[PDB]
């Protein structure tokens, strides 16, 4: 996925794809054949993490002509967004791996001169990915429990099965005599409500739009949720490629072991830049920003107390 | 129009090869078509194709005993059991290395036949076995086209280059093992058989290097010793390197695929060995009448028709059911072979065909080495005579130029043979990029 | 990624079996290896008139031979045979080749050092089993004798054989003699320098849960950690990632457990919202923890089917409020939505709760003080005051982390 | 710009002219022992 | 082609016993060499009447009849027409020269085309060591060096001089020499000829049960011989089979095949030669084989001027064997065959400078310059062979300089 | 790219029909 969208050819995204199906448990999955991955757009300016789509084939079936191709679409929308959300929560876990690998292999067998400055920088970086780590773990666990699951077990499961009691089912038909019954007994009753083919589509037509058009994936400071969140998680990626920086400048410190001085002149830059500019001037504000706005809703007004 | 088509030409398989006139033996119940303007003629169709299909399917793999004649394929044309090949080969080693013209054919076909078609007869009333039938029927000829010349028409010599294989095929097996089918089974045979022919040249040229008289003298002076050294090690290369071409061709592709097959034939055995012949048709009265004619030029439905596809099918479940699928399966086996072998780009082809020529004609220059190597020694000169410095330290300046040559051209055609899988594995066949990585780790 | 389990002692035996055995009940795994059809499950709901195929990862922990029989990954080291021969013969399902067999601490280390070969190479032979390894769990008792020096020596090893590129977890029991305190020492100086995420267990404090055997409680809970791994949800489902959400920096990684002992008693929890409240209460912590203690970070974890979303939303926002939180971190409670292995009969919910607080100041302490009275080659007592000085580099950064 | 799928596009495609020249030439060898009698 | 075995000694004999037993239950021989109720080829080391009788095509060769006695009552098969009954046994050898030489062609005859000889013997056998090291002279001039031949030597746990005497002739005249420790084999079983005859008939399964590839003796043994110097082979076999708890994939079979304790010889750090696998079961999945095959080349270190290929045979199981899983056997071509030439060489050195036991040996003058000679002729071959393989190692083996 | 591919299969179908139509021509003839 490093390189461009245009490098990647058919026969890698099937090795990957294969694989990642052995190394995972969907290698017992029942329908483990139907899964297929794909790339959208092959464009020059995007790289493999921004076009990488997961494809369920159900053309197998004759229910592939009730779902409209709108639907289907409205689902690569949504996982797009989602897979920019864990492919950040999986950046920062390499991120906390990367660093406490290297504060056992160089920080802590360094001359005690420099160790001091060194540990306090590290442990600031760290830090810093912890709070992003939360972050992130809070508004995943949000839209995974409240709106996805939430949406699902409303919208799919309580129609089908669950009565869907109306005015005309209020009625006890049987004040009427009505001894006959037709067609017949061999006729099944079916656990499950008869639906038409418009109202399957109906259905899974509004229970997919009810999850892309939520309050807080709505398009509705005069900006939208989605964009302060895609703010952030810019402030996420930018903090990511300048810890990666310092990683390299303090591997090159640990090596050396004149130079030591512009080295730590370096290394305090790099922290005053991530500290001061990231954090404090950008995340830290986007944050404060969005939870006041977050209070405006009463819906989102229990997600901004812990997000 | 294809139901119909094939449903009339496989009954009339059927009744050619069982010599059945009628299926009155069956005593099976059939509906015939009432009208032009019933309802139900697709229905009908289907089930009158489905019946033809379950007949023939039996006849062929019950009767016919076709997952037998898959094996016996299997093993003369792709050498699933080397040994009868192997004995072939050792036996006319002197003669398939000699250009097309320069050697009698008849010769080929007789050395052939007493390793292949030999027989012990069975008493009257025993059943022959199908191998035991088809023993007989194979054919192993010269032909003019080479396998570089009739390859590159599907985008002198030695006689491995042009030695074919010909199977003709009992009726009505043949229609499913199809003439297009036996052709691409022949172009694998023609590749293997180069192979296993220059892994026997490889083989042979190895004991004489070793442990030839000449080769194996302790008498020659430090410069000869270190140009043996020199050659045995390059010897060793090539032998490795065509070892794991040939495990390559072998095992990664020609098996592989073959598990697949194997294990669908075998359960498409099971299935029908369980299923009765003939089946039943029933039908009701039909009082749809003109509720059911919709006469006049058509119905608004026909874009339906269109509209549908038909692509989606998989999971070969209960194996195969029609011999559509069956011929299907094979032909899609044989094109993998021929496109996971390289043969089938141009690239691939041409540095194939480069490093092929190059390891044969080096096997040459080793065989005519040995002559000289007698001159250069004097302890085994005297000897082999019985039947000066100047001239001696020109021919080894000689041999050393010769030598080099060789070396430097192997490396140059490594380098561009792996550079050429390289691409090619990248971008289209999986299969090859793992070759390529594992030649890499070799190199 | 996959998980390899290392057990060292024999109160590290012990547990391990235990674990194992909990382990293997909840993937339907049999004592010889053999594997239960999977049951349907219970969401998938299905049209109703009115044999491989899984949806868990139990392989995560045991390797499926071509036979379809699982095996631990597991590793015996130790030296009196009675607690292995006790173990094997619980479990038959443990490899025979995985089994290692041989009071100072000193003697154990250098009985380590002597004997290293082996035991590389047989963590190199479980390792090549493995393909894209993630981390290493260790099962071993601070003081006791074997374990210590073994489990140090091993944790040393590990460390530096693999260039510390997977993290190594360690579930290390604390002492409840004149050598315990030496041991505990010498072998928390170690855990400081390699281990990457430490679940402090106490004694005293799981006698004092229990009264309400002591190795159940361990093995509970070390087997409801990995509850998400086993049981993919939309979180987590990597150790990795659960553990670094509780370590903000590589110093502050000592974490402690918290256990609801009413997962059975008919008077269990009414429901999600009533546990939430009960699992911070400090009656049922692993660890001694006082009045003035914060926390770092926090997570709970839930094991249920269909659990209510709103008591759990209601219990997150009741429960944040009295946690008092460090001020440097923000205010954040994360519950884990586990799912209970369909093959338990038992329809009760059960919950772990991970911490990591502040009260590591107080056990240090006491560990500090003890040590300091018994101290009143020469090799040996620099060692002494290395780990001495390594353990006040951390009482003072946890001292330290009240302050902004 | 077309999507990009697991399954080679253009292998598939290069599978089918190979098979096409098969066809073909079989045809014609077939065609040329038909007319020359 | 066919395949010619020679025994030779006491632990030859009981070693061939073994080695005949395991073949013939492979191939469902009986005990009388009646058929059992064909795909596999026999022929190439059982000889078939027209009366469907198999028998061995082995030669046995002793000092005394008690074992060719028992090794005769345990398999009747045996044609007892092929029965014959350290410097004195040598001269001995060169008495019987005529009647071996016809006993051998005679062998040579009855098969349609040769191939190679195996030989089984023991290098501290004494004068059943002495005899099989004239064999090999007798056999080597009279056939010359078309035909190759297969020694599998069994090495030493006055022993050195007779050990340095077969070890020149070894060195001379064999072309692939496998080595054999017993001290290795005993600590594999912590009886032992149990583990090398099933060693020796697993290495030729390609040629007895054909497959795609692999059909002769001359691919198999090719591929690990770059040089005719180094001819020494050291063989390893995976013993965890049969039990429970047996390898999990033929993927782990390639990885823990390469222990060192698994070794069937003394080993520290060593460099492969050439690498040959054998994977022996029913069904064989290709994808593991393929990981294990790029795992083993990432991990093995080979000398710099080999190809670097590992090389791994699908072998079929016999059906007369129900159903078992899989086992398999590694055949590698190591460098580590410059210490145990070393502790030869040690120990002789140790004992010659001392004049402990040479009385047995020099019997006159003229006796004791042609031993000395002789020892002096061994001594220095076996160091060249110990300078060659040591110049393997280096990376300016193929350069002039 | 893959046009050209598409154009030389298209231009092979034809060529087959041709060849068929040939040999349906040839029969009818003789007959």
């Amino acid at each position: 996925f490093n390189e461009s969208s245009v490098n990647i050819s058919s026969t890698y995204l099937r090795k990957v794809l294969q694989d990642a199906i052995q190394i995972s448990s969907v290698k017992n999955f029942e329908y483990v054949d139907r899964l297929d991955s794909r790339v959208l757009n092959p464009q020059h300016g995007n790289l493999g993490w921004e076009s990488f789509t997961i494809e369920y084939k159900i053309d197998d079936l004759p229910m592939s002509y009730l779902f409209e191709g709108h639907q289907h679409l409205q689902y690569l929308k949504m996982f797009h967004f989602l897979w920019k959300l864990r492919q950040l929560n999986n950046l920062l876990n390499w991120h906390f791996e990367m660093f406490n690998e290297l504060n056992h292999n160089v920080v802590t067998k360094l001359s005690s001169r420099n160790r001091r400055p060194l540990a306090k920088s590290l442990s600031i970086i760290t830090s810093i990915r912890f709070h992003f780590t939360q972050f992130l773990n809070e508004l995943i666990a949000y839209l995974s429990y409240d709106v996805i699951e939430e949406n699902f077990q409303q919208h799919i499961v309580r129609k089908l099965f669950y009565n869907k009691n109306d005015q005309d089912l209020l009625l006890n038909k049987s004040f009427m005599n009505l001894s006959e019954i037709d067609p017949n007994n061999d006729l099944p009753k079916f656990n499950v409500n008869l639906l038409t083919i418009d109202e399957l589509v109906e259905l899974h037509g509004t229970y997919i739009d009810s999850i892309i058009n939520s309050s807080l994936l709505n398009e509705k400071t005069n900006i939208s949720y989605i964009d302060q969140i895609f703010n952030i998680l810019q402030t996420i990626f930018n903090f990511i490629n300048t810890s990666q920086e310092f990683y390299s400048l303090v591997c090159t410190f640990g090596l050396l072991v004149q130079d030591q001085e512009d080295l730590e002149f370096q290394l305090h830059k790099i922290k005053r830049k991530i500290y001061k500019d990231i954090y404090q001037h950008d995340y830290k504000r986007q944050l404060n920003d969005l939870k006041n706005d977050l209070n405006r809703d009463y819906n989102l007004k229990d997600l901004s107390k812990l997000l | 129009q294809s139901k119909i088509l094939n449903t009339g030409k496989y009954l009339n398989i059927f009744k050619r090869c069982t010599g059945l006139h009628n299926f009155e033996s069956l005593k099976e119940k059939l509906t015939t078509i009432t009208s032009l303007a019933a309802p139900d003629l697709e229905l009908k169709i289907d089930e009158f194709y489905h019946r033809a299909n379950k007949m023939l399917m039996k006849l062929l793999f019950d009767g016919y005993n076709f997952p037998s004649v898959v094996n016996i394929f299997q093993r003369l044309f792709l050498f699933a059991d080397s040994f009868q090949i192997d004995n072939f080969i050792d036996s006319t080693f002197s003669e398939l290395k000699r250009g097309k013209l320069k050697i009698s054919v008849s010769r080929l076909q007789k050395q052939y036949d007493d390793i292949f078609k030999e027989k012990i007869e069975n008493k009257v009333g025993v059943r022959p076995s199908v191998y035991d039938v088809l023993k007989k029927n194979q054919k192993l000829s010269v032909t003019s086209e080479s396998l570089y010349k009739v390859v590159e028409e599907l985008m002198d010599e030695p006689t491995i280059t042009s030695v074919d294989l010909t199977i003709p095929l009992p009726f009505p097996l043949n229609l499913v093992l199809n003439q297009q089918l036996s052709y691409q089974y022949e172009i694998m045979f023609k590749l293997l058989i180069n192979i296993k022919f220059i892994s026997k040249y490889n083989s042979s040229n190895w004991q004489e290097m070793n442990y030839s008289k000449i080769w194996t003298n302790s008498h020659f002076n430090s410069s000869v010793k270190k140009w043996i050294l020199r050659c045995r090690v390059l010897h060793s290369r090539i032998c490795s390197f065509i070892h794991e071409l040939e495990n390559y061709i072998v095992h990664d592709v020609i098996e592989h695929n073959f598990e697949e097959i194997k294990n669908l034939i075998h359960t498409t055995a099971t299935n029908l060995a369980t299923s009765e012949l003939g089946s039943d048709i029933n039908d009701e009265g039909d009082n749809i009448f003109n509720g059911s004619l919709i006469r006049g030029t058509f119905n608004n439905n026909s874009i339906f028709d269109s509209k549908v596809h038909k692509h989606r099918t998989t999971t070969y479940v209960e194996g195969i059911s029609t011999v559509e699928q069956l011929i299907q399966k094979f032909l899609d086996y044989s094109s993998t072979l021929l496109n996971d072998s390289l043969l089938t780009r141009e690239e691939s082809l041409r540095q194939l065909r480069k490093m092929l020529d190059f390891i044969f004609h080096f096997n040459n220059y080793i065989v005519q080495v040995k002559k000289v190597l007698v001159l250069l020694n004097h302890e085994l000169f005297n000897e082999y005579s019985k039947e000066d410095q100047e001239s001696i330290d020109k021919r080894f300046a000689n041999l050393s130029d010769t030598f080099l040559m060789q070396y430097e051209k192997f490396g140059e055609n490594l380098v561009t043979f792996l550079a050429t899988i390289k691409q090619v594995g990248e971008r289209e066949n999986q299969g090859l990029l793992e070759l390529s990585n594992r030649l890499e780790l070799c190199f | 990624g996959e998980t390899i389990t290392l057990q060292v002692g024999q109160c590290g035996n012990q547990v391990g079996l235990q674990y194992w055995q909990q382990l293997a009940t909840e993937h339907g795994i049999q004592s010889d290896g053999s594997s239960t059809p999977y049951p349907k499950d219970i969401n998938d709901l299905q049209l109703q008139e009115l044999g491989k195929y899984r949806n868990d990862h139990p392989e995560l922990f045991f390797t499926l031979s071509d036979s379809n029989t699982y095996t631990p990954r597991s590793i015996l080291i130790d030296m009196e045979p009675s607690v292995i021969a006790k173990s094997t013969s619980a479990l038959p399902m443990f490899n025979p080749r995985n089994v290692h067999l041989s009071n100072n601490w000193i003697n154990g280390y250098k009985y380590g050092t002597e004997e290293e070969e082996t035991l590389l190479n047989l963590i190199d032979r479980e390792v090549d089993k493995c393909d894209n390894l993630s981390n290493f769990q260790l099962f071993h008792s601070v003081a006791g004798g074997t374990g210590s020096g073994v489990g140090s020596k091993m944790l040393e090893v590990i460390s530096d054989r693999y260039g510390h590129k997977k993290l190594l977890n360690t579930f290390s029991i604390f002492p409840s003699v004149v050598v315990q305190p030496y041991n505990t020492i010498l072998t928390l100086k170690r855990l400081i320098d390699y281990s990457d995420a430490t679940f402090v267990f106490h004694n005293d404090s799981l006698n004092r849960i229990e009264n309400i055997g002591a190795n159940k409680l361990i093995a509970l809970v070390s087997a409801s950690v990995s509850n998400p791994l086993r049981f993919p949800g939309y979180m987590y489902s990597s150790m990795e990632s659960i553990v670094s959400n509780l370590i903000p920096t590589p110093d502050l990684k000592f974490l402690t457990s918290s256990i609801a002992p009413f997962s059975t008693q008919k008077h269990n929890y009414l429901n999600e919202y009533d546990m939430l409240l009960e699992l911070s209460n400090d009656r049922y912590k692993t660890n001694r923890v006082s009045g003035d203690t914060s926390y770092i970070s926090m997570l709970n974890y839930l094991i249920g089917d269909n659990l209510d979303q709103r008591e759990i939303r209601k219990g997150i926002l009741k429960s944040q409020q009295r946690i008092s939180f460090v001020p440097w971190v923000a205010r954040s409670v994360l519950v884990v939505h586990g799912k209970k292995s369909p093959y338990l009969k038992n329809t009760n919910l059960e919950g772990i709760q991970v911490t990591n607080n502040t009260s590591m100041i107080d056990v240090f302490t006491k560990i500090l003080k003890q040590f300091d009275l018994l101290i009143k080659e020469n090799e040996v007592m620099e060692m002494f005051n290395e780990s001495r000085e390594s353990v006040k580099s951390i009482i003072d950064e946890y001292k330290a982390c009240k302050e902004i | 710009n077309i999507a990009t799928t697991t399954k080679s596009r253009e292998e598939e495609l290069n599978k089918r002219i190979v098979n096409y020249k098969i066809q073909l030439k079989l045809m014609k060898n077939f065609l040329q022992e038909l007319i020359d009698r």
